[PDB]
């Protein structure tokens, strides 16, 4: 029993991080087979952050202004290139601790564990996910660009963010690993603004599930609701719609523990309508998001890598 | 207010 | 910006944790140097575990009825004791994963990070608090005893739990790596209780401060309070004692962030009597009481391993 | 209610 925000074990991706330094700029990068990728804005100065030209600024660099040090072994840089943000290094040695590996795009909705590093050491790990408006809710400072987000599943890891830049409103932005970034924004220190968020219906959905399979019903009902009636009430509370396939997905859930998931949607209607009258949920007391539907399964029955 | 990029 | 639940990277335990079967009972163990430790409970059958006599029942075993197994690696028993409720297996290879440990017991209202495990296989990672009451709310399930709870300082683990049980209430309890547990807890299915929980104070008030540092101020206000009277309001709401020690402790914090302890603590009086008028804080409709202040620290500061 | 312990 117990249900805990948990992240992945970090030690397949430990053994990847790199620092990497151009002129007196310092940040992460990733060493998968013989190529280190760290974001591009590596190879700015002070001055070149408010509107750089990447591609100017990358001209004028060598492979000998590309310090990499993978603890304490430098790595010798033999080729570089851009792809969209992030930077490709080639070095001469492959990584020895390469695990098998993926570069996947995820979805709004979707989680994932971040390593958070500084001058390429791991320095903690936690879960997160990609949020409506495509920024994350992250912890980062200043020289963690370049910490990369990940699943596991089997002996794989999935990489599927990359750590860039802190929005205004202290929300953080990045790049899937082929440098494309989510959402609408750019590596240069201008104003920029996240688009209005959302919560995610579905993750709300399964942590109330998770929340009875954990023996917290205080919040059931004899109620059911329709879809459509359901997404009425949704939209009003600032929620996303609710799909069928979103029904689909929950079938599982609903299937252990007996609860259909309309029904369940009628409980959601209520606590959205009324509160919770001073109680919690799973030791919340605010509607929890950030939990999707295999987060719950996984975590209540116990997979590992 | 501006972005910070997160490099050191 | 930002903050987080954050455990520490996990690599060094996942290199030492192992299976460990008797008879038709698996679980994990801990493998160090060429040592293994595990729960005792792993020699009890299905009939052992109501008031299992350990002594006679470790008597009637000898080193072949321990299958341990490190990946597709079995790991040949070739000595085995008791040491209050772990086993201390011996065998003929030592890891050559073994990171510089320390076997440290920790007091309650002390954080750490858990390496849940299934056969011997990390599933993930997440931070847990030991409770006043000495227990802790964790997310575990059958199969997960011997699972470990650490510390990571520079390179040194520092290992402070190893988990054995559930209680009827669906929190955990566990020893340290001696053995000895955690409260007044026994290995045996029976009837067991923790004792009442308080809120862990000086925790709360770190928060706080984190919270003021990542800009949210909405709670603070221009009152002071004595420490007598604050720990008059302490006691009515459940909350431990704050000492002077406490206070000192603060101190970074409170220098940090311009906003005096006994300052801080008039906010606090405000929230336990007022609540939070619909608002947040870190994103919490509640106050956080699992981030010590190092923990706060660490985060707001970038430490790395 | 009793404890549960968790070996598998």
């Amino acid at each position: 029993s117990g249900f805990r925000k948990m992240a992945f074990p970090s030690g397949k991706v430990e053994g990847c991080m790199v620092q990497v330094t151009c002129g007196t700029t310092t940040l992460n990068g990733l060493w998968l087979d013989d190529v280190v990728y760290c974001p591009r804005h590596v190879i700015c100065t002070s001055e070149d952050m408010l509107n750089p030209n990447y591609e100017d600024l990358l001209i004028r660099k060598s492979n000998h202004n590309f310090l990499v040090q993978a603890g304490n072994v430098q790595l010798r840089v033999i080729g570089h290139s851009m792809q969209n943000c992030v930077l490709k290094l080639k070095v001469d040695t492959a990584n020895p601790k390469t695990p098998k590996y993926k570069f996947v795009r995820i979805q709004p909705g979707q989680t994932f564990s971040v390593l958070a590093c500084y001058n390429g050491s791991p320095s903690g790990v936690y879960q997160c996910a990609m949020r409506p408006n495509f920024t994350i809710k992250g912890s980062f400072l200043n020289g963690s660009a370049g910490s990369v987000g990940f699943n596991i599943d089997y002996d794989c890891v999935s990489f599927c963010y990359m750590h860039h830049m802190e929005l205004p409103t202290g929300v953080h932005a990045g790049t899937d690993l082929e440098g494309n970034f989510y959402g609408p924004f750019v590596d240069r220190q201008t104003a920029q603004a996240a688009g209005t968020d959302t919560t995610i219906t579905v993750n709300v959905l399964a942590w109330l599930y998770a929340a009875v399979i954990n023996g917290d019903r205080w919040f059931l009902n004899r109620f059911t609701t329709t879809l459509n009636d359901f997404n009425l009430v949704a939209m009003k509370y600032n929620y996303e719609p609710l799909t069928q396939d979103h029904v689909d997905i929950l079938g599982p859930l609903s299937a252990q523990t007996g609860i259909a998931v309309l029904d369940m949607c009628a409980s959601l209607k209520e606590l959205l309508q009324n509160g919770m009258n001073g109680r919690t949920i799973l030791g919340s007391a605010l509607l929890e998001d950030e939990f999707t539907p295999f987060d719950v399964v996984r975590q209540c029955s116990g997979v590992t890598f | 207010p501006h972005t910070v990029l997160q490099a050191v």
